[PDB]
RNA sequence: AUUGUUACGGACGGGAAGAGGAGACGUCGCGACCCUCGCAGUCGUUCUUGACUGGUCGCUUGAUGUUUCUUCUUCCCGUUC
């Protein structure tokens, strides 16, 4: 259900990243995940799904996509989430 | 039932007795309001807390800026007049 | 128009009431009226869509035409229609009595109402009641037949009187019966045979 | 009904902040369940004295910085 | 000794002179009688908005809440 | 006793009310409390002549309503 | 099937977006393969009930179709549709974050009506299109559309605009 | 705006509520609990001006309101 | 009794925000919580609408004069609801 | 095998230029030479538990509420007749 997203732009803020993420993750599936768990920021965030097809769909086309300069390294999560 | 009950004269007595008064026999009084207003009716209904009922409600207020008088008006019927904005109540002649 | 549209949504496809809800809550009302009692000839023959159908229809004779509606496919509440009926008679009082009857023929308590009705006419309502009576009376009349379907004996002592404004509750009680054929013979000569039938 | 906890700050000098734009002080002495707050002292904003104990109203006292910790 | 209720009370059948924060106008009058909640009612009574009159309006009622104080 | 009571028999009626803001909002009245929390079905609104910039439901308290109007033309409260 | 109110009021408005605002629609039984053919009608069934986040995507619609107040349709997503031309007056201010992924929006010139945008469209997007592939597109879109602050994920920087 | 006829506040339970204060501030946030004084408890506060033309935003608070400030409480839209 | 109140009163120790009649914006520690709603502070900043910022020890807060208390995300459903 | 009710051509807006709006206090954002390095942070004490929680610098004309003082000309783009 979750993907683990990695490298990515660190200088973009918290609220407007966690925004951009939702819009590209809407045309695979319905996004679970409203806010960032971690609060780290440089490309540690989980994005959450209803649907595993959704997420594996998501994994599949947006793996090294262009996001605010650099590509982002698409991958699944190990633990699975707390709202899940 | 009694400390409500005796509760019923206190109006005649004290200084609701005019607005009973009024109340009884319908005559036209000057209502004034907190900002700025003056409203003229006749009273009908009456209860402890002055939330009083009337009837040919005339109002008049000021809605200018910049300090000009403007003095507009319409015609209101059967209000119900909550007592925190009620100040002042008299019956005139 | 706007209507175009509401027929569109109609055929398309069928979204358990909604397309009615849709063409008649919004409107109401004539065309209201229009959209509901068409969509009931079309296809749903529900009590609850001919409940609704009845309450829009709500001068006299609209009522009536709602009720032969309603009467018209009403297999679960029937009973409740009965009583809707009756009301309506109250207000044609026995041919409405007859006509829940038919509809949904458990109705002890409406039976006995139905009843008291008859005694108390033994002011406009009391008009209805009277030609409501009148009607039962040309159908024979129908508050014995209505006493006779329903507290056994209170029935019949109501078919008596209501015969009385007696004769009938007189052969009620004989059919029911020695003293009861007496009574009966007794209410028929209703005078040395009526004693005689008395006796017997 | 309550007693508000004011035990704690007895004995401790108060910088009060009343409606209207009025910066009071003074020394708590007593006090109550309506927070008619006794207090045993009064200096005006700069800073001039009028008076030496002043008990307020419970209705116009909003804030109240304790000086001493 | 002299309490304010008494006080009040004394004042009846006298003249009275009363003030508001909202709209600061000095009603003056005779006073008539009171209650437990602080109401008044006045006779003769003359609305001097800052010194000056409006117009004499004569027998009034006036509610607690808006009352600043009473005096002679 | 009291005319909330009054307020409280009437059920289903429009009546315009004037607020602190200052807006003429006529609506249904529906469950009417002894705390005079009114609650209004169909309204209209202006936003600090009235301007309009009207939203449906809304949940109105009862310490901001001074003035009500049109239940209904008549005058009864004792019961 | 074709987007009627049925569909709108049938459509799940449970489950809000926590993001920002409430009530994240989906038309239809899910907005998300819908299939609107044609544009979004019947958008008066929804009445403006939310940002809102209408999520209409993996549909096929033809063109963008707003009819709404100023506070609306904020976090609109119509991502992998077919979107030729998107003009209109009605989603003036609301639509700020627009999430138009995967579109048809071949030409420049497409993207007139978003541009002129001081006064034509308060905010707009755009990105992951045909036109993104043309010569200068970037620039241009910088020209025309200002209000566009995230170009395709990538910021309209100053020098950006000064080069434009 | 979608909200179906409700009777009274603990119907209406759980529910984004706008929320409006004297001075005029507008509120939004989800209804959680009820009291006397209708101390709506809201789920999350996005606070907004209007100074004496266009509003302004907010986010510091997920707050307990208090009800002697507060004018009409209005639905926004429903969860889940 | 009130819900709101025995959630602030559930909520001691911990960072609750204010918000007055004027608008003084403070942050702050919760010391002790009551029927009527007196509020407490330690360490509590202060961020007035006219600017001056400041930083104070403690205060103590009439409940009458409050427009609003704000409470952190952890205690949402449990453990006072049922 | 509980819930409910009652009673006690002319106008307007935006942007730019020329001539005769500005300063404080905070509150959220566009860039980054910085920090920081990861899938659900820091430390005390003991073999597993208690406490505390996007920052900094530009803006090279980012947004916004208190609080004091005192417009005309030219071009470009939209709406209306």
């Amino acid at each position: 259900n979750t993907l683990y997203v990695s490298q990515l732009n660190e200088k973009i803020n918290m609220q407007r990243l966690r925004v951009n993420l939702f819009l590209l993750f809407a045309t695979f599936g319905e996004v679970l995940k409203v806010s960032m768990n971690f609060k780290k920021q440089r490309g540690q965030a989980f994005i959450t799904m209803r649907t595993i097809d959704q997420a594996s769909l998501a994994q599949i086309s947006l793996n090294g996509e262009r996001f605010f300069g650099k590509p982002l390294k698409v991958e699944f999560s190990k633990s699975e989430t707390k709202t899940l | 039932a009694e400390l409500e009950e005796l509760e019923e004269f206190e109006f005649k007595h004290g200084p609701m007795s005019l607005i009973n008064d009024a109340m009884v026999t319908r005559t036209p009084v000057i209502i004034s309001l907190r900002n700025n207003h003056k409203i003229i009716a006749r009273v009908k209904a009456f209860d402890r807390h002055c939330n009083m009922v009337l009837e040919n409600v005339k109002e008049l207020w000021t809605e200018k800026k910049g300090k000009n008088v403007i003095n507009r008006e319409r015609f209101i019927s059967k209000l119900f007049l909550r007592g925190d904005s009620v100040i002042v109540v008299l019956k005139t002649p | 128009d706007e209507d175009v549209a509401f027929e569109y949504e109609i055929q398309k496809t069928p979204q358990n009431i909604l397309t009615w809800k849709r063409y008649i809550e919004y409107w109401k009302d004539k065309q209201i009226r229009w959209l509901y009692e068409r969509f009931c000839s079309q296809f749903v023959t529900d009590t609850s869509i001919w409940e609704d159908y009845i309450r829009w229809e709500s001068e006299t004779s609209r009522i009536f035409w709602l009720f032969q509606r309603c009467l018209k496919s009403c297999v679960r509440d029937c009973d409740r229609i009965c009583l809707s009926y009756l009301e309506l008679a109250i207000e044609m009082i026995r041919h409405a009595l007859a006509s829940s009857l038919m509809k949904m023929e458990m109705h002890r308590k409406v039976w006995d109402p139905v009843i008291k009705f008859v005694e108390e006419k033994v002011e406009s309502t009391d008009e209805a009641e009277l030609i409501n009576v009148l009607l039962v009376k040309g159908f024979t009349i129908w508050s014995s037949h209505i006493l006779e379907r329903y507290q056994q004996k209170r029935n019949e002592s109501l078919a008596t009187l209501a015969l009385t404004r007696n004769i009938t509750i007189k052969s009620v009680y004989e059919k029911y019966l020695l003293n009861f054929n007496y009574l009966a013979s007794l209410e028929k000569l209703g005078d040395n045979q009526y004693e005689e039938f008395m006796r017997q | 009904v309550s007693t508000p906890e004011l035990k704690k700050y007895m004995d401790k000098k108060i910088l009060l902040n009343i409606n209207g734009s009025r910066k009071v002080a003074g020394i708590l002495r007593g006090y109550d369940i309506f927070l008619n707050v006794v207090l045993d002292d009064a200096m005006e904003i700069n800073n001039h004295q009028l008076g030496l104990q002043t008990v307020i109203r419970g209705n116009s006292i909003i804030s109240l910085e304790a000086l001493d910790a | 000794p002299v309490n304010p209720k008494p006080f009040l009370k004394g004042l009846v059948n006298h003249r009275v002179g009363v003030k508001l924060k909202f709209n600061s106008t000095e009603y003056r009058g005779t006073l008539v009688s009171t209650d437990n909640y602080f109401n008044l009612q006045l006779n003769e009574a003359e609305e001097f908005v800052a010194g000056v009159s409006h117009g004499t309006l004569g027998e009034i009622f006036i509610r607690c809440n808006n009352v600043l104080y009473i005096r002679e | 006793m009291k005319l909330v009571n009054f307020l409280k028999k009437l059920r289903n009626e429009q009546v315009t009310i004037e607020l602190k803001n200052g807006t003429t909002v006529w609506g249904t009245l529906q469950s009417v409390s002894p705390q005079m929390n009114a609650i209004l079905t169909d309204v209209k609104l202006t936003l600090p002549s009235d301007n309009i910039a009207s939203l449906q439901y809304i949940n109105i308290r009862g310490n901001t309503i001074r003035q009500i109007i049109l239940p209904d033309s008549l005058n009864l409260d004792s019961l | 099937m074709k987007f009627t109110p049925s569909i709108v009021i049938d459509a799940p408005q449970y489950y809000v977006d926590h993001f920002n605002g409430k009530y994240n629609v989906d038309k239809c039984v899910i907005l998300r393969d819908l299939q609107l053919e044609t544009d979004s009608e019947s958008m008066p069934s929804s009445l403006k009930h939310l940002t809102h986040i209408l999520d209409l995507t993996n549909n096929d619609l033809i063109m963008i179709p707003d009819l709404s107040r100023r506070d609306d349709i904020h976090t609109l997503l119509l991502g992998r549709n077919n979107i030729v031309e998107v003009d209109g007056r009605l989603l003036p201010m609301n639509v700020q974050n627009l999430t138009l992924s995967n579109n048809s929006i071949r030409r420049f010139e497409d993207l007139q009506r978003l541009r002129r945008a001081p006064r034509t469209l308060k905010n707009l997007t755009l990105i992951g299109n045909q036109v993104c592939h043309l010569a200068n597109y970037r620039e241009h879109v910088l020209r025309l559309v200002p209000h566009l602050e995230t170009l395709d994920f990538q910021n309209v920087t100053a020098e950006e605009r000064k080069s434009a | 705006i979608q909200v179906a006829h409700s009777s009274r506040l603990a119907n209406l339970i759980d529910y984004k509520l706008r929320v409006l204060t004297q001075d005029g501030r507008v509120y939004i946030g989800q209804l959680m609990a009820f009291d006397k004084h209708m101390n709506l408890v809201l789920n999350e506060c996005i606070e907004e001006r209007v100074p004496k033309i266009k509003v302004e935003k907010r986010v510091l608070g997920l707050t307990i309101l208090r009800g002697e400030q507060i004018l009409s409480t209005v639905v926004e839209d429903k969860p889940l | 009794n009130g819900i709101p109140v025995k959630l602030l009163n559930e909520a001691q120790g911990h960072i609750v925000s204010l918000e007055l009649t004027t608008g003084a914006t403070y942050r702050g520690k919760l010391v002790e919580s009551e029927d009527s709603m007196n509020v407490q502070l330690r360490d509590v900043i202060a961020t007035e609408p006219q600017g001056a910022v400041t930083h104070m020890d403690q205060i103590f807060v009439r409940g009458s004069q409050i427009k609003f208390i704000v409470v952190p995300d952890l205690l949402k459903n449990a453990p006072l609801f049922k």
